[PDB]
């Protein structure tokens, strides 16, 4: 895999590994028009739809990873409502699938998917059909490279993972629960704060303490700082009291509503 | 209509557009299929030197701009071409992107060597040449990319300025489809037996068709002008002879093998090697240059060297030593790019 060893002279660790004073202090401009908790429903949200994206279209996790990606990266710097989220998922699964060598993603199978998609499994989020044609998503596709500064390649947990688990000679029992909490880490901040390998670690832990699997000498053994580690640990743990709290499908119609729209041309 | 009007006028304002910082107008170097490439240099004058500026062929972000944005933007080395900055223009959604103007290239340099003995000089050269090539391909291989295309034509050489004659590897495949092939001087036997996948191996073979090139003056396996190509083969045999069972125990396993028998016989090229050839051509096959070069071009691609390994063969402490200026200071006689005026 391209670039594989190359992170910590990479534009992902030198230019999107953001501050989370600075983060907070762009999203103000988006809290006057919803609170904490309704902006962290809506990232939950489309989290899901670039999901389901995905899914439909047959893409590799590592490919809806770099989608979800681009799209936290574009609204970690730019409002709501300069470009709609509708329009953004699936342009942002256009992009990414385009950076893989293998597989090809074709215009009508991307309109048809997005369309599908919001019918069938978002339906209690969007009364009306998918309004965008694929000229819409062309168009859109060169904002999203300009802001992003053409740095496409992204690292992700998944492959830390995997030689953590083998490391440790588990991967029957750890493996499966350990990528599925990687996958719920796309529900929040993480991937626009910590290192990839970081994430990994967290994930780790809290499925070793979900299965009862006594691992302590082996963390000890690792040379990291465990301290930012306990950090990423609290917001795994807070976000699934926040999906035990939130009623996505009741929630998200009211939540849609209370965005700040684009306005148009005078 | 659809999007927020403040951040569009914004953006519009902002946007950095090709033609208002660089001037270019009537100073086209290249054009091909990667699209039409230009001289360039900037009108509010800060740098003062030479740009390559390149707007790619087509419209939008094709797969294969994708990839080359994609890995050009992340790679870092001194002997790869640098993208230095990537202007899109919205309103025809054209690409451009700006590099290191390179004043040379191997296929020029040696095609003027070639011109000059019928109509290397620095002794060290070919050797310096080779090395910066080397150091180059280790970095793509150790970042898991493979070039695809190594000839002549993609070793550029930089001219007057800070990196005066130093190497820049330029033009990597940036985009097969699956990482698969599914003229032919520099393509290593394994492909012309149809081989399915690229292979750092098939990178090695190209860099050892150009250091016999750089040492001749001339292609190793020059030839005539869809995997499967019988005069190439029947080329590459004449020059290093007929690959015996326990030289390439693999070749078994190639797709074109019965089509190979059908075709060639062992006997034809008896007569025939790599230490025969290059004797013809004035080069020892006592000489350091020789062993590595062998080790490069290898039929079996198993058996072939890697670039880590070539860069610490005992060729390169032998005197003369690789020096980052491949001119070593001397005056350059090869004469400046000639602008395509024609449209
Ligand atoms: C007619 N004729 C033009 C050339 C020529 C001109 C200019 C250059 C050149 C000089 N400096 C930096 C870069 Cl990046 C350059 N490139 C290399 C890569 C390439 C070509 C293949 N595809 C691309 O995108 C554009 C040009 C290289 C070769 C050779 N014969």
């Amino acid at each position: 895999k391209a670039m594989a060893g190359n992170f910590w002279q990479s534009s992902h660790y030198l230019q999107w590994i953001l501050d989370k004073q600075d983060l907070l202090k762009e999203r103000q401009k988006d809290l006057k028009f919803l609170s904490e908790e309704e902006y962290w429903k809506l990232q939950i949200f489309f989290t899901n739809v670039i999901q389901a994206l995905g899914e439909h279209l047959k893409l590799r996790q590592q490919v809806i990873a770099t989608a979800t990606v681009y799209f936290k990266r574009f609204y970690a710097r730019y409002s709501l409502k300069s470009i709609d989220p509708v329009l953004m998922a699936p342009t942002c699964v256009f992009l990414a699938s385009k950076v893989e060598e293998f597989g090809v993603v074709s215009n009508t199978r991307l309109i048809a998917a997005a369309t599908s998609v919001l019918k069938t499994r978002f339906s209690y989020a969007f009364p009306k059909e998918f309004p965008y044609r694929m000229n819409h998503i062309l168009e859109c596709e060169f904002y999203l490279l300009e802001l992003m500064d053409c740095c496409l390649i992204v690292y992700h947990p998944y492959r830390p993972l995997l030689q953590y688990v083998q490391d440790m000679g588990q991967e029957d029992m750890l493996l499966p629960l350990a990528w599925r909490i990687v996958n719920d880490t796309y529900r929040t901040d993480l991937c626009l704060l910590y290192p990839p390998f970081m994430i990994a670690l967290a994930c780790l832990h809290v499925a070793c303490v979900v299965q009862q699997k006594d691992a302590r000498q082996w963390f000890a053994e690792l040379s990291v700082d465990m301290e930012k580690i306990l950090e990423i640990i609290r917001v795994i743990l807070k976000l699934y009291e926040q999906w035990k709290n939130f009623d996505e499908r009741k929630e998200m119609a009211t939540i849609l509503s209370k965005m700040p729209k684009p306005k148009p041309p005078p | 209509d659809k999007m927020d009007y403040d951040f569009k006028v914004k953006l519009s304002s902002e946007r950095e557009r090709v033609e208002d910082l660089f001037e270019y107008e009537g100073c086209k170097v290249g054009r091909g299929t990667y699209g039409h490439v230009y001289k360039a240099k900037r009108k509010d004058g800060k740098d003062d030197k030479d740009y390559a500026l390149k707007q790619i062929e087509g419209t939008g972000i094709s797969m294969s701009a994708c990839r080359e944005i994609a890995l050009l933007r992340e790679l870092k080395h001194p002997n790869v071409i640098s993208l230095q900055k990537v202007f899109l223009s919205h309103a025809d959604r054209k690409v451009w992107l700006l590099f290191d103007y390179a004043e040379h290239d191997l296929w020029h340099i040696i095609k003027f060597h070639r011109a000059s003995k019928a109509n290397q000089l620095p002794r060290g050269m070919v050797k310096s040449l080779l090395y910066q090539i080397l150091d180059g391909i280790h970095y793509l291989h150790a970042n898991w990319v493979l070039h695809r295309d190594l000839k002549p034509a993609n070793i550029l050489v930089m001219g007057e300025g800070p990196e005066r004659g130093r190497v820049k590897i330029a033009d990597m495949g940036f985009a097969r489809l699956f990482n698969s092939p599914l003229t032919f001087w520099y393509r290593a036997p394994e492909l012309l037996l149809g081989a399915r996948h690229y292979t750092k191996a098939i990178d090695i073979w190209a860099i050892g068709c150009i250091f016999a090139e750089l040492l001749t003056s001339e292609p190793i396996f020059h030839c005539r002008q869809n995997p499967y190509h019988h005069d190439q083969l029947d080329r590459i045999f004449n020059v290093m002879g007929f690959p015996a069972d326990k030289d390439w125990e693999d070749i078994k396993k190639m797709p074109e093998h019965s089509t190979l028998m059908k075709d060639f016989r062992r006997n034809t090229y008896t007569n025939c090697s790599l230490i025969k050839y290059m004797e013809k051509h004035k080069v020892k096959p006592d000489s350091k240059a020789f062993h590595l070069l062998q080790k490069l071009l290898t039929m079996d691609p198993i058996k072939r060297i890697t670039s880590e390994q070539a860069m610490q063969d005992p060729y390169f402490l032998e005197d003369p030593l690789p020096t980052s200026d491949v001119f070593a200071g001397c005056q350059i006689p090869y004469p400046k790019r000639e602008f395509l005026t024609e449209e």
